[PDB]
């Protein structure tokens, strides 16, 4: 029927942190103005990818309990969720935030950046599949928090501490499905489908970086350090 | 190692 005052408080903190994301004006202006070349298109995308890492960290820091975790486990969670959080935020932006005209130029830039179809095809396939679910802002925010507070990421020393933060988010998300979609009992199951679909992007992304060499304009030293 | 993530996490 309704969220408990404690669940409402937890949801508000995640919503507030999630709603802080705002695509910078200089990035939006570049999508419109810059030359339509593989080199210029790839540079725009690298800047967007780098900007997402800063957005992710700032969002994560405000997640209830994140700051209470061991410092090395905070790093491990950020590193283990970076790719997954990026594709999820990208799916939200592509289906909601960006206007039809600029989304079209951004899609044109992505499709003409030098990146292989082996990575572009599952990317847009996932955006369409996310779009079908007509996710609310509470659902995107909670799914993002769930993705980041994953207890099974590599190099986590205290997994029980992370499970204690992830379990109440899964409880709130399932409750929100029961309140807002009481006619569709499979709504929560569809959202879980996106968690497993997002996991497939870790491999796709790792291979994409491997395809990049020093001789090519695609070599991104900073991003390659954050992604391993 | 993890110098950028560390800096961003341990700032403001
Ligand atoms: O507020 C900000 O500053 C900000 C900026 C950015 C994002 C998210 N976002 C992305 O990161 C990309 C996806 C990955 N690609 S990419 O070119 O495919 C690539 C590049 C390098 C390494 C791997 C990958 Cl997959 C770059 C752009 C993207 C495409 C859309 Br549409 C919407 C969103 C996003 C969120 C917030």
């Amino acid at each position: 029927m309704e969220l408990t005052p404690d669940q409402q408080t937890l949801l508000h903190f995640i919503m507030d942190s999630y709603n802080k994301q705002r695509m910078p004006q200089e990035i939006t202006n570049k999508i419109l103005k810059e030359a339509f070349s593989a080199e210029e298109n790839f540079l725009i995308l690298t800047e967007m990818a780098t900007n997402h890492v800063q957005v992710l960290v700032e969002f994560t820091k405000k997640l209830p309990g994140f700051q209470t975790l061991d410092h090395e486990d905070q790093i491990a969670l950020l590193k283990g969720s970076a790719v997954e959080a990026m594709f999820l935020r990208s799916a939200e932006i592509f289906n909601k935030k960006l206007p039809s005209g600029h989304s079209d130029l951004l899609e044109a830039r992505i499709r003409n950046s030098g990146i292989s179809d082996e990575y572009i095809t599952p990317m847009f396939s996932f955006y369409k599949s996310i779009g079908e679910l007509k996710m609310t802002q509470e659902e995107y925010a909670l799914l993002t928090a769930i993705v980041i507070l994953s207890p099974d990421r590599q190099y986590i020393k205290d997994r029980e501490a992370v499970e204690k933060l992830q379990e109440p988010l899964l409880d709130v998300l399932q409750k929100l499905c029961k309140i807002h979609q009481p006619e569709n009992p499979q709504h929560f199951a569809c959202l879980l489908g996106r968690l497993t679909e997002l996991r497939t992007f870790n491999h796709h992304h790792a291979e994409m970086l491997m395809s990049w060499r020093v001789n090519d304009h695609k070599f991104t030293p900073l991003l390659c350090e954050i992604w391993d | 190692d993890h110098q950028l993530l560390r800096y961003l996490l341990d700032k403001d």
